[PDB]
RNA sequence: AGUUGUUAGUCUGUGUGGACCGACAAGGACAGUUCCAAAUCGGAAGCUGCUUAACACAGUUCUAAC
């Protein structure tokens, strides 16, 4: 009697909950509510059908089985496997069947990436097909039952049925039943037939033994299928662990046209640099042939090498345990496999070029717009010595001994006069000693010729009239409050899906106009970085093969890579031309017709902005790809012809749907904030930032940046808790938390390691000061829309949230775990002072009017 | 040096891979320094061939090799100082602590290291764990002196009456891993049978046969992980079919120890087998011949529980390593905890069964229990439960039956 | 396999509905005198000195029985 039946007679003795519970011991689960909402909505783009998408994807992540040419899917189903499928490089046409029919799946029909491609047939039995010519093969038909003998049978007839359709090519094919001995005999004379593996899915939930024939892999069935009966066996009860959660796939949208993809590299603009790297490692510049990159150009690979839950804090902040959102955001993780996926999801798509109308229109836009923002400032070239301040007062400690050492200067001025020239031989930059002080070097660069865009604020919002550079969080609020005065219509925050990878040759084009203000010096140094290192980039990824990772060489011309020095610029400006571009659609002064057309007359454009721009302009709050836009109709809610022609697709809705804009401005999303006005004892008022605070809990949960250092992680804390006590004091768990934090380590222990890694946080609270008297600084002293300046004096004064405001935001108020807690707090600390040793500890508690 | 390694409140893992003097070099100086910052400090071996090597390396300071007296810095196996610590006499205050070989699997070696981690947390420690994988590791291919040739194969698992000749055509030595003694003699007897001379290596037998190995008469040597720690070899290619036996607990109702069968090896595991070739930068032929993918989930093994128990009784509440912590009930009374004691040292019981006895407070001598094991609970003599250890080897059984009878 | 929940109550919102309104506050929470809130009083209504409904329809309200 085999292991697996063992296992199926005493599944099949188990009880509703018990069953309930053992079939999701241990096992990664996908979260499907999203898709379950959006499909259930009616939408037909970005989510995968079923879950079969990510389950074909954990295989064909790993090379397991590498889809080609003609894909043919047989039970097909809702087809989530088909879809995912449509998605790959060397795809190129693929058909799914299924019988259909009653208790039977139906095909969805959707538009996600490929779906043009893809033909679905229902009411055809797989069972009485005429096996044709497949290049890959993909089979999931399985029927469990009780009963071990007749899934044994319907397996049987399955390996019969697919026999004939192995033809030397890759095949995944299901194996419902893979511990009756007959199946396991007529796999094995299979795989002496036609080679392939037995794998089995960690997705795949624990009710079932199923397995996975693979054209790609070896190994013995038989050890492999006990070793999965000895798993299940001890994961009957093994103290039940709960399932961990990943994140679900993507799929784009749109229409896919392959001739179209594949990109030509300007071979003898960046050659110098490929040739570079493959000479540095001259060993394994192996050009590989599995390489996922549809429209990334490819150069070639090389041998490469390879969240903690920090102390202080877990011990402090016990009742938030079970709280989903805040264990989700600690199990994310970063290896190879992670990042492919995001940049097979996120980065390598391909955005249509625009109409020309529509290139005209920004054209115009990005000079004006240029000449208004140089209506006082002048460019300048950056000095080394700045870029020494800028690294000393803060990779850093690093970066401080290089910018120190000398031979990067020497090395750095080698690469400059290159450039000068017009050519490049480190500018690369990876998408994360002597390689890093090229990296460090051409980051120098960047900031040599374009960093007048941030030292001297050309975005500030007394510059720019919409930026918001320089402001930090606790001023976002008040100028929201200032545009929610501004008469119009209601206000919108459209926030662009992934809007780095949504910009096209155009864009680039337009913001390089900037060039047309420097001096020659300078002038040629900036077209060498805009035309070298901006408009033909190069990076290094990490891919992990069956044999490790390995960094993989790409190039491209457009998608502004995110590491760059005058990102943050360049992106506010190309999201405030889009977003007056969107105003002008909705006065009406931009039609279709305009659109089209290849010339359409500058006059009227020109005009409308020589007269209105700065008054539209002092409608925004831009921030990166942040916008908070206040229009004067809300026409602007339909003016989606621009902004989809441009390129700049909006985040989770419908590529139609009007916009959907607040009224109250404390609820306009920004950068990841909300505001909230309060009102002190005096009756004097404050706009202050919230967000859901499970995100602030978890973001100080995660000890990253420290691989274990009690020292370190407490220090952390006590940093977060200042945070906490600056810029969130009006969330009543909040400034318990902190308050407890702060009198739970010694109060010399100064902290460092930046809490958050925003542009709009100035860190005042990484001092070593006493609260009470910074905060004061901080809101009322130098704030200018604070006109009685009266200090206040005790943590009293203070104004907190109203309580049901504050429970609508996440707070765990009103509930017993809180009060408990809320309670012992004392004996919390104490015990977490104990654990420390034997410095000193103050008491904060006090300053709250429930411990005196 | 990083002297500022030196603060209290400080726990590094250091790495270096295979050789690179983390012993013939590294450590002396550290020790140099130890002494001339003048600090009480204790290092940790995990075997007792390693503390043979760490001896020989440490020729010139003075260290208890636990000798004259009256050093300052001390030498000992990590068991040791876990039994040590157990023991109610006041452990000595080290403030510095040097341990090699960090990524052991004994439950002592995790209880030293969680007491060690939990002792610097006191802030009256710092800590130098000088191991290649640390809790967490997953890069089962990392550095080498030369680069490693792998390969995915068809590891035969039996002997093979023809075929896999990529296995013995090879030029150069071949160091192949196997689960257990018996498979060891078959393969061996196999290869032997090719005329290829054949060395095989097991936990009794390593005295006698490592000498030989260091002989160069050898071509192909076959053995256990015993192996897998510090064994000089100066190979050519690497078998490790990523099979291996663990003892592990298993509940499905009583739960007990079971000595797994064959299985895939730990991340760790592999890498420090892959690592044990490739520790010369002029050799090339580095080739690494693996047939699986390692373990997944090795949350099921029972020496994290056992060094549960052992932190769990030693004299705050016992933590863990915090990468180990993914993994205060075992705590037992004075009486009790003195049985534990007892029943691991006298009664040479592995660590499980020692505290599962000590919780139902059945003083060392009474024997009951050994018998009145249920029917299930008989053996191929029935104690109230069940450890394959205990009857694994005929050896072990009869050190079991010396215990049971009284006789230990 | 995938697809998956079903019935009861509770909890939200609406609608109908005379259908609630005040006064106070045990207790609770909260830690900002900040919010809840049983009881009790009075008011009104309805059928005669007793009641403050009733039901519906939707909640991604929860709780339990297939
Ligand atoms: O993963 P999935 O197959 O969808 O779970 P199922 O509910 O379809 O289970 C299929 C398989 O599992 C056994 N089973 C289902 N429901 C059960 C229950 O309530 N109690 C027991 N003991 N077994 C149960 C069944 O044998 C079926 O084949
Ligand atoms: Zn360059
Ligand atoms: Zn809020």
């Amino acid at each position: 009697e085999t292991l697996g039946e063992k296992w199926k007679k005493r599944l099949n003795q188990l009880s509703r909950k018990e069953f309930d519970l053992y079939k999701k011991s241990g096992i990664t689960e996908v979260d499907r509510t999203e898709a379950k909402e959006g499909l259930k909505r009616g939408e037909i783009t970005h989510h995968a059908v079923s879950r079969g998408s990510a389950k074909l994807q954990w295989f064909v992540e790993r090379n397991m089985v590498i889809p080609e040419g003609r894909v043919i899917d047989l039970g097909c189903g809702r087809g989530g496997w088909s879809y995912y499928c449509a998605g790959l490089k060397k795809v190129t046409e693929v058909r799914g069947y299924t019988k259909g029919g009653p208790g039977h799946e139906e095909p969805v029909p959707m538009s996600t990436y490929g779906w043009n491609i893809v033909k679905l047939m229902s009411g055809k039995d797989v069972f009485y097909l005429p096996p044709e010519k497949c290049d890959t093969l993909l089979c999931d038909i399985g029927e469990s039952s009780p009963s071990p003998t007749v899934e044994e049978s319907r397996t049987i007839r399955v390996l019969k049925m697919v026999e004939p359709w192995l033809k030397n090519n890759q095949f995944c094919i299901k194996v419902l039943n893979p511990y009756m001995p007959t199946v396991i005999e007529h796999l094995e004379r299979l795989q002496r037939k036609h080679g392939g593996m037995l794998v089995r899915n960690p997705l795949s939930r624990n009710s079932t033994h199923e397995m996975y024939w693979i054209s790609n892999g070896t190994g013995n069935i038989v050890s492999s299928v006990n070793m999965v009966s000895r798993l299940l066996l001890n994961r009957f009860t093994m103290t039940y662990r709960r399932p961990t959660i990943e994140k679900d796939v993507d799929l784009g949208a749109g229409t896919r046209h392959v001739n179209a993809e594949p990109e030509t590299p300007n071979m003898d603009v960046i050659g110098e640099r490929i040739r570079r790297i493959k000479e540095e490692h001259s060993s394994t510049w192996h050009y590989d042939d599995e390489n996922p990159y549809k429209t990334w150009a490819y150069h070639g690979s090389y041998e490469v090498k390879a969240s903690m839950i920090n102390g202080v804090v877990k011990l402090l902040t016990k009742p938030w345990d079970v709280v989903p959102t805040v264990t989700q955001m600690a199990m994310t993780d970063t290896t190879p496999f992670g990042q492919q996926r995001v940049f097979k999801e996120k980065v390598d798509t391909r955005t249509p070029k625009p109409m020309p109308g529509t290139r005209k229109v920004m054209e115009i836009t990005a000079g004006w717009l240029w000449r208004t923002l140089g209506r006082n400032k002048r460019p300048r070239l950056c000095t080394r010595e700045e870029f020494t301040k800028k690294v000393r007062t803060n990779q850093w400690d690093s970066a401080r001994a290089a910018v120190e050492d000398e031979e990067f200067w020497k090395l750095v001025d080698r690469e400059r006069e290159l450039h000068k020239q017009g050519k490049c031989g480190s500018c690369v930059y990876n998408m994360m000693r002597a390689i890093w002080y090229m990296w460090l070097g051409a980051r120098y660069l960047e900031f040599e010729a374009l960093g007048f865009l941030n030292e001297d604020h050309w975005f500030s919002r007394e510059n720019s009239y919409s930026g918001v550079e320089g402001e930090g969080l606790h001023k976002l609020g008040y100028i929201l409050r200032d545009i929610s005065k501004i008469p119009g219509g209601a206000m919108y925050a459209d926030d662009t899906a992934g809007w780095d990878t949504r910009i096209t040759e155009d864009d680039l084009h337009n913001e390089e106009k900037i060039t047309q203000q420097m001096d020659p010096e300078h002038r040629q140094l900036a077209n060498a970085i805009f035309k070298l290192t901006y408009q033909n980039k190069v990076v290094k990824v990490q891919r992990p093969t069956p044999k490790g990772t390995v960094m993989d060489i790409i190039s491209r011309k457009d998608q502004r890579g995110s590491g760059q020095v005058g990102t943050y610029g360049l992106n506010t400006f190309t999201n405030m031309e889009a977003q007056l571009i969107r105003q002008m659609e909705g006065e009406g002064v931009l039609s279709k017709t305009d659109l089209e057309n290849p010339h359409l007359l500058e006059k009227k454009i020109t005009q409308w902005l020589e007269t209105k721009g700065v008054e539209r302009l002092k409608r925004m709050a831009i921030s990166g790809d942040d916008c908070v836009v206040k229009p004067i109709d809300d026409r602007f809610a339909n003016a989606l012809l621009a902004l989809n022609d441009m390129g700049k697709v909006r985040k989770d809705i419908p590529q139609w749907q009007p916009s959907k804009g607040w009224h109250d401005w404390q609820q306009v999303p920004f950068c990841s904030h909300h505001f909230h006005e309060l009102i002190m004892k005096d009756g004097r008022k404050l706009v202050v930032p919230c967000r859901p605070q499970d995100e602030l809990i978890g973001r100080a949960r995660i000890s990253q940046g420290a691989g274990w250092s009690l020292k370190e992680t407490a220090c952390l804390g006590k940093a977060y808790a200042q945070m906490w006590a600056l810029m969130y004091f009006h969330r009543r768990d909040l400034r318990l938390a902190s308050n407890a934090i702060c009198s739970a380590v010694p109060v010399h222990w100064v902290p460092t390691s930046r809490t958050t890694w925003s542009i709009h946080a100035h860190h005042q609270w990484m001092t070593t000061e006493d609260m009470l008297t910074v905060w004061n600084r901080v809101w009322i002293e130098d704030n200018p829309w604070m006109e009685d300046k009266t200090p206040v004096t005790t943590w009293e004064d203070v104004p907190y949230l109203g309580k049901r405001e504050d429970q609508w935001c996440g707070s765990l108020i009103g509930l017993t775990s809180r009060a408990t807690w809320a309670q012992n707090i004392l004996t919390a600390i104490q015990q977490v002072r104990s654990l420390i040793g034997n410095e000193e500890f103050l008491d904060y508690m006090p300053s709250m009017k429930r411990f005196r | 040096l990083e002297e500022e390694m030196f603060k209290k409140r400080n726990l590094t893992i250091m790495d270096l891979h295979p050789g690179s003097g983390k012993t013939r070099k590294y450590l002396p100086a550290i020790v140099r320094e130890a002494i001339k910052r003048r600090l009480r400090t204790l290092i940790l071996a995990p075997t007792r061939v390693v503390a043979a090597e760490m001896e020989e390396a440490l020729k010139g300071l003075p260290i208890r090799y636990q000798h004259t007296g009256k050093e300052i810095v001390d030498l000992m196996c990590h068991a040791t100082f876990t039994m040590r610590l157990l023991s109610p006499v006041r452990v000595p205050n080290y403030n510095l602590i040097i341990m090699d070989e960090a990524h052991f699997t004994d439950p002592a070696s995790i209880a030293a290291r969680g007491y060690i981690s939990t002792r610097v947390g006191m802030g009256e420690a710092a800590a130098i764990f000088m191991t290649a994988t640390p809790p967490g590791t997953a890069d089962a291919f990392p550095q080498s002196n030369a680069p490693i040739q792998d390969e995915e194969r068809d590891i035969p698992e039996r002997s093979w009456n023809s075929g896999n000749d990529w296995i013995t055509d090879f030029a150069g030595k071949t160091v192949w891993f196997v689960p257990s003694i018996k498979a060891g003699n078959d393969i061996a007897n196999c290869l032997r049978k090719n005329g290829k001379k054949v060395i095989q290596l097991s936990r009794k037998t390593f005295d006698t046969e490592y000498q030989k190995t260091k002989l160069n008469d050898w071509d192909f040597v076959v053995t256990t992980d015993i192996s897998e720690m510090g064994a000089n070899f100066k190979a050519d290619r690497v078998i490790d079919p990523r099979r291996c036996l663990k003892p592990v607990i298993l509940t499905d109702g009583p739960e007990r120890v079971i000595l797994a069968g064959p299985m895939p090896v730990t991340v760790a595991s592999a890498a420090q087998r892959r690592g044990r070739v490739g520790r010369n930068p002029q050799k090339e032929n580095d080739q690494y011949i693996f047939t699986g993918q390692p373990l997944n989930n090795d949350e099921d093994h029972a020496h994290w529980t056992e060094a549960k128990m052992l932190l769990d009784n030693i004299n705050i509440i016992p933590a863990l390593f915090e990468p180990e912590r993914e993994k205060g009930e075992y705590r037992l009374k004075g009486e009790s905890r003195k049985t534990f004691v007892e029943l691991m040292r006298r009664g040479d019981l592995p660590v499980w069964l020692a505290h599962k006895v000590a919780s139902e407070g059945i003083k060392y001598t009474d024997r009951k229990w050994c018998f009145d094991g249920e029917r299930n609970n008989q053996i191929l003599l029935r104690p109230r439960w069940l450890d394959a250890r205990t009857y694994s080897d005929p050896l072990a059984l009869k050190e079991f039956k010396d215990f049971a009878a009284g006789r230990k």
